[PDB]
Protein backbone atom coordinates (compact mmCIF):
# COMPACT_ATOMS: atom_id res chain seq x y z
CA UNK A 1 0.00 0.00 0.00
CA UNK A 2 0.82 3.65 0.48
CA UNK A 3 2.10 4.09 -3.49
CA UNK A 4 1.81 8.06 -2.77
CA UNK A 5 4.24 8.09 0.24
CA UNK A 6 6.36 5.52 -1.50
CA UNK A 7 6.43 8.04 -5.01
CA UNK A 8 7.13 10.78 -2.95
CA UNK A 9 10.05 9.14 -1.32
CA UNK A 10 11.18 8.01 -5.14
CA UNK A 11 12.59 11.28 -6.62
CA UNK B 1 32.20 15.67 19.47
CA UNK B 2 32.79 17.62 16.85
CA UNK B 3 31.17 15.51 14.49
CA UNK B 4 28.30 15.73 16.55
CA UNK B 5 28.02 19.32 15.79
CA UNK B 6 28.80 19.30 12.66
CA UNK B 7 25.88 16.58 12.14
CA UNK B 8 23.67 19.54 14.14
CA UNK B 9 24.54 22.02 11.77
CA UNK B 10 24.08 19.95 8.57
CA UNK B 11 20.26 19.00 9.44
CA UNK B 12 19.90 23.02 10.34
CA UNK B 13 20.88 23.73 7.10
CA UNK B 14 18.85 21.25 5.86
CA UNK B 15 15.85 22.23 7.47
CA UNK B 16 16.59 26.01 6.43
CA UNK B 17 16.66 24.59 2.93
CA UNK B 18 13.32 22.18 3.63
CA UNK B 19 10.52 24.66 5.85
CA UNK B 20 10.27 27.84 4.21
CA UNK B 21 8.51 29.51 6.89
CA UNK B 22 10.75 28.85 9.88
CA UNK B 23 10.04 29.69 13.94
CA UNK B 24 12.49 32.98 13.17
CA UNK B 25 10.36 34.81 10.65
CA UNK B 26 6.90 33.30 12.85
CA UNK B 27 7.69 34.96 15.66
CA UNK B 28 9.51 37.91 13.94
CA UNK B 29 5.80 38.74 12.44
CA UNK B 30 4.05 37.71 15.81
CA UNK B 31 5.92 40.22 17.76
CA UNK B 32 5.69 42.93 15.26
CA UNK B 33 9.42 43.05 14.61
CA UNK B 34 9.17 42.59 10.25
CA UNK B 35 8.66 45.57 8.33
CA UNK B 36 6.02 43.47 6.34
CA UNK B 37 2.35 44.52 6.47
CA UNK B 38 0.89 42.94 9.68
CA UNK B 39 -1.63 39.80 8.62
CA UNK B 40 -4.76 39.87 8.22
CA UNK B 41 -6.54 38.80 11.56
CA UNK B 42 -9.84 36.48 11.40
CA UNK B 43 -11.49 36.57 14.51
CA UNK B 44 -14.93 36.27 13.22
CA UNK B 45 -17.13 34.97 10.50
CA UNK B 46 -16.87 38.47 9.20
CA UNK B 47 -13.18 38.82 9.28
CA UNK B 48 -13.09 35.46 7.47
CA UNK B 49 -15.23 36.57 4.77
CA UNK B 50 -13.33 39.07 4.04
CA UNK B 51 -9.76 37.55 4.76
CA UNK B 52 -10.67 34.09 3.22
CA UNK B 53 -9.26 35.00 -0.19
CA UNK B 54 -5.88 35.44 1.46
CA UNK B 55 -5.95 31.36 2.19
CA UNK B 56 -3.90 29.50 0.68
CA UNK B 57 -6.46 27.37 -1.19
CA UNK B 58 -6.30 26.11 -4.96
CA UNK B 59 -9.49 23.85 -6.41
CA UNK B 60 -12.21 23.35 -8.69
CA UNK B 61 -13.95 26.48 -7.44
CA UNK B 62 -12.82 29.54 -4.75
CA UNK B 63 -12.89 28.55 -1.33
CA UNK B 64 -16.12 30.38 -1.07
CA UNK B 65 -18.01 28.37 -3.02
CA UNK B 66 -17.05 25.27 -1.19
CA UNK B 67 -19.84 24.92 1.47
CA UNK B 68 -22.39 27.19 2.68
CA UNK B 69 -20.83 25.69 6.05
CA UNK B 70 -17.86 28.05 7.17
CA UNK B 71 -16.37 25.55 9.34
CA UNK B 72 -16.33 23.09 6.64
CA UNK B 73 -14.91 25.81 4.52
CA UNK B 74 -12.14 25.81 7.56
CA UNK B 75 -11.45 22.08 7.12
CA UNK B 76 -10.78 22.50 3.28
CA UNK B 77 -8.12 24.93 4.38
CA UNK B 78 -6.82 23.12 7.11
CA UNK B 79 -5.97 20.13 4.56
CA UNK B 80 -4.94 21.33 1.97
CA UNK B 81 -2.23 22.54 4.18
CA UNK B 82 -1.11 19.97 5.85
CA UNK B 83 -0.60 17.99 2.27
CA UNK B 84 1.61 20.92 1.88
CA UNK B 85 3.09 19.96 5.05
CA UNK B 86 3.40 16.69 4.86
CA UNK B 87 5.62 16.82 1.14
CA UNK B 88 8.30 19.34 2.97
CA UNK B 89 8.52 17.01 5.94
CA UNK B 90 9.40 14.11 3.63
CA UNK B 91 11.53 16.33 1.59
CA UNK B 92 13.39 16.77 5.22
CA UNK B 93 13.37 13.41 6.28
CA UNK B 94 14.87 12.35 3.15
CA UNK B 95 17.84 14.64 4.03
CA UNK B 96 18.90 13.05 7.55
CA UNK B 97 21.71 11.03 7.20
CA UNK B 98 21.32 7.40 6.68
CA UNK B 99 17.35 7.70 6.23
CA UNK B 100 17.83 6.83 2.24
CA UNK B 101 19.50 3.82 2.99
CA UNK B 102 17.18 1.46 4.77
CA UNK B 103 14.99 -0.75 3.71
CA UNK B 104 12.64 1.54 1.75
CA UNK B 105 9.48 -0.07 3.55
CA UNK B 106 11.33 1.51 6.43
CA UNK B 107 10.66 4.73 5.29
CA UNK B 108 7.15 4.39 4.72
CA UNK B 109 6.69 2.95 8.01
CA UNK B 110 8.69 5.75 9.74
CA UNK B 111 7.33 8.87 7.61
CA UNK B 112 3.80 7.48 8.58
CA UNK B 113 3.84 7.43 11.75
CA UNK B 114 6.21 10.48 12.43
CA UNK B 115 4.84 12.77 9.91
CA UNK B 116 1.64 13.89 12.53
CA UNK B 117 4.04 14.40 15.39
CA UNK B 118 6.11 16.81 13.59
CA UNK B 119 3.54 18.38 11.80
CA UNK B 120 2.27 19.35 15.55
CA UNK B 121 5.62 20.22 16.56
CA UNK B 122 6.25 23.13 14.07
CA UNK B 123 2.33 24.31 14.56
CA UNK B 124 3.11 25.71 17.84
CA UNK B 125 6.38 28.06 15.85
CA UNK B 126 3.70 29.32 14.31
CA UNK B 127 1.37 29.82 17.61
CA UNK B 128 0.75 32.26 20.26
CA UNK B 129 -1.92 32.18 23.71
CA UNK B 130 -4.06 34.20 21.23
CA UNK B 131 -4.35 31.89 17.64
CA UNK B 132 -1.98 30.83 14.80
CA UNK B 133 -0.31 32.12 11.81
CA UNK B 134 -1.79 30.92 8.29
CA UNK B 135 -1.07 31.43 4.42
CA UNK B 136 3.05 31.30 5.16
CA UNK B 137 2.43 34.32 7.53
CA UNK B 138 0.13 36.61 5.92
CA UNK B 139 -3.20 35.51 7.88
CA UNK B 140 -3.81 35.05 11.52
CA UNK B 141 -6.59 32.89 12.72
CA UNK B 142 -7.68 33.32 16.92
CA UNK B 143 -8.09 30.66 18.87
CA UNK B 144 -11.67 32.28 20.36
CA UNK B 145 -12.78 31.98 16.52
CA UNK B 146 -11.57 28.74 16.42
CA UNK B 147 -13.22 27.23 19.68
CA UNK B 148 -16.16 28.63 18.63
CA UNK B 149 -16.76 26.67 15.22
CA UNK B 150 -19.89 23.82 15.73
CA UNK B 151 -19.12 20.79 16.77
CA UNK B 152 -17.21 18.54 16.54
CA UNK B 153 -14.70 21.17 14.53
CA UNK B 154 -14.72 23.28 17.56
CA UNK B 155 -12.35 20.67 19.81
CA UNK B 156 -10.08 20.55 16.89
CA UNK B 157 -7.48 23.59 17.98
CA UNK B 158 -7.72 23.42 21.31
CA UNK B 159 -5.17 20.68 22.14
CA UNK B 160 -3.08 22.30 19.71
CA UNK B 161 -3.15 25.39 21.33
CA UNK B 162 -2.54 24.26 24.99
CA UNK B 163 0.41 22.12 24.09
CA UNK B 164 1.80 24.88 22.38
CA UNK B 165 2.00 27.28 25.14
CA UNK B 166 3.81 24.67 27.11
CA UNK B 167 6.11 23.88 24.10
CA UNK B 168 7.24 27.25 23.40
CA UNK B 169 8.12 27.57 26.86
CA UNK B 170 11.08 25.85 26.06
CA UNK B 171 12.20 29.02 24.12
CA UNK B 172 13.77 25.97 21.37
CA UNK B 173 14.93 27.78 18.28
CA UNK B 174 14.99 26.37 14.73
CA UNK B 175 18.46 24.46 14.94
CA UNK B 176 17.23 22.92 18.32
CA UNK B 177 14.38 21.78 16.89
CA UNK B 178 16.04 20.55 13.51
CA UNK B 179 17.44 17.89 15.40
CA UNK B 180 14.14 17.44 17.66
CA UNK B 181 12.14 16.54 14.96
CA UNK B 182 14.70 14.54 13.16
CA UNK B 183 14.35 12.00 16.88
CA UNK B 184 10.85 11.95 16.45
CA UNK B 185 10.95 11.06 12.64
CA UNK B 186 13.82 7.97 13.82
CA UNK B 187 11.47 6.28 16.17
CA UNK B 188 12.11 2.89 16.50
CA UNK B 189 9.08 1.95 18.53
CA UNK B 190 6.97 2.78 15.24
CA UNK B 191 4.74 -0.58 14.44
CA UNK B 192 5.57 -2.58 11.66
CA UNK B 193 9.17 -2.09 11.64
CA UNK B 194 10.46 -4.22 9.75
CA UNK B 195 14.50 -3.68 10.45
CA UNK B 196 14.68 -1.81 13.80
CA UNK B 197 18.72 -1.83 14.77
CA UNK B 198 20.06 0.83 11.84
CA UNK B 199 17.16 3.00 12.85
CA UNK B 200 17.81 2.71 16.65
CA UNK B 201 21.56 3.49 15.87
CA UNK B 202 20.61 7.07 14.11
CA UNK B 203 18.16 7.72 16.56
CA UNK B 204 20.77 7.00 19.39
CA UNK B 205 23.23 9.55 16.92
CA UNK B 206 20.50 11.75 16.90
CA UNK B 207 19.69 12.40 20.49
CA UNK B 208 23.74 12.85 21.41
CA UNK B 209 23.86 15.42 19.00
CA UNK B 210 20.44 16.73 20.62
CA UNK B 211 21.89 16.60 24.00
CA UNK B 212 25.09 18.88 23.14
CA UNK B 213 23.01 21.13 20.83
CA UNK B 214 20.81 21.94 24.05
CA UNK B 215 23.97 22.10 26.59
CA UNK B 216 25.83 24.85 24.01
CA UNK B 217 22.48 26.84 23.12
CA UNK B 218 21.02 26.90 26.69
CA UNK B 219 23.86 26.38 29.25
CA UNK B 220 21.51 28.20 31.66
CA UNK B 221 18.48 25.39 31.58
CA UNK B 222 18.98 23.01 33.48
CA UNK B 223 17.66 19.24 32.36
CA UNK B 224 15.88 21.29 29.37
CA UNK B 225 16.90 18.13 27.55
CA UNK B 226 14.70 15.91 29.79
CA UNK B 227 11.49 18.50 29.32
CA UNK B 228 11.64 17.94 25.29
CA UNK B 229 12.11 14.35 25.20
CA UNK B 230 8.62 14.61 27.67
CA UNK B 231 6.92 16.73 25.11
CA UNK B 232 7.12 13.22 22.47
CA UNK B 233 4.56 11.79 24.37
CA UNK B 234 2.32 14.44 24.23
CA UNK B 235 2.64 14.92 20.40
CA UNK B 236 1.33 11.32 20.62
CA UNK B 237 -1.79 11.62 22.82
CA UNK B 238 -2.34 15.03 20.80
CA UNK B 239 -2.36 12.70 17.55
CA UNK B 240 -4.43 10.16 18.99
CA UNK B 241 -7.05 12.22 20.26
CA UNK B 242 -7.45 13.56 16.76
CA UNK B 243 -8.13 10.86 15.37
CA UNK B 244 -10.51 10.33 17.24
CA UNK B 245 -12.08 13.43 16.55
CA UNK B 246 -11.72 12.76 12.50
CA UNK B 247 -12.83 9.51 12.55
CA UNK B 248 -16.26 11.52 14.47
CA UNK B 249 -16.14 13.29 11.78
CA UNK B 250 -16.22 10.71 9.00
CA UNK B 251 -19.06 8.72 10.80
CA UNK B 252 -21.55 12.11 10.89
CA UNK B 253 -21.13 15.05 8.31
CA UNK B 254 -22.11 14.00 4.84
CA UNK B 255 -19.57 13.15 2.33
CA UNK B 256 -16.24 13.93 4.13
CA UNK B 257 -13.90 12.36 2.34
CA UNK B 258 -10.23 13.46 2.97
CA UNK B 259 -7.63 14.00 0.42
CA UNK B 260 -5.47 10.65 -0.40
CA UNK B 261 -2.47 11.54 0.89
CA UNK B 262 -3.90 11.95 3.90
CA UNK B 263 -6.24 8.85 3.85
CA UNK B 264 -3.33 6.75 2.87
CA UNK B 265 -1.43 8.12 6.33
CA UNK B 266 -4.31 7.51 8.98
CA UNK B 267 -5.78 4.36 6.80
CA UNK B 268 -4.43 1.40 9.72
CA UNK B 269 -2.34 3.70 11.41
CA UNK B 270 -2.35 1.78 14.88
C1 LIG C 1 -5.31 26.33 11.49
N1 LIG C 1 -4.57 26.46 10.24
C2 LIG C 1 -3.12 26.35 10.22
C3 LIG C 1 -2.71 24.89 9.99
O1 LIG C 1 -2.94 24.20 11.19
C4 LIG C 1 -3.00 22.81 11.09
C5 LIG C 1 -3.57 22.08 12.12
C6 LIG C 1 -3.64 20.70 12.04
C7 LIG C 1 -3.15 20.05 10.92
C8 LIG C 1 -3.24 18.52 10.84
C9 LIG C 1 -4.31 18.03 9.87
N2 LIG C 1 -5.63 18.17 10.48
C10 LIG C 1 -6.82 18.22 9.63
C11 LIG C 1 -6.91 17.38 8.54
C12 LIG C 1 -8.02 17.41 7.71
C13 LIG C 1 -9.05 18.29 7.98
C14 LIG C 1 -8.96 19.14 9.07
C15 LIG C 1 -7.85 19.11 9.90
C16 LIG C 1 -7.76 20.05 11.12
O2 LIG C 1 -6.75 20.06 11.75
C17 LIG C 1 -8.92 20.97 11.54
C18 LIG C 1 -10.22 20.50 11.64
C19 LIG C 1 -11.25 21.35 12.03
C20 LIG C 1 -10.97 22.68 12.32
C21 LIG C 1 -9.68 23.15 12.22
C22 LIG C 1 -8.65 22.30 11.84
C23 LIG C 1 -4.03 16.57 9.53
O3 LIG C 1 -4.68 15.65 10.10
O4 LIG C 1 -3.17 16.28 8.66
C24 LIG C 1 -2.58 20.77 9.89
C25 LIG C 1 -2.51 22.15 9.96
C26 LIG C 1 -5.29 26.71 9.00
C27 LIG C 1 -6.67 26.79 9.01
C28 LIG C 1 -7.36 27.04 7.83
C29 LIG C 1 -6.61 27.19 6.68
C30 LIG C 1 -5.23 27.09 6.74
N3 LIG C 1 -4.60 26.86 7.88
Amino acid sequence: PNPILARLLRA
Amino acid sequence: SADLRALAKHLYDSYIKSFPLTKAKARAILTGKTTDKSPFVIYDMNSLMMGEDKIKFKHITPLQEQSKEVAIRIFQGCQFRSVEAVQEITEYAKSIPGFVNLDLNDQVTLLKYGVHEIIYTMLASLMNKDGVLISEGQGFMTREFLKSLRKPFGDFMEPKFEFAVKFNALELDDSDLAIFIAVIILSGDRPGLLNVKPIEDIQDNLLQALELQLKLNHPESSQLFAKLLQKMTDLRQIVTEHVQLLQVIKKTETDMSLHPLLQEIYKDLY
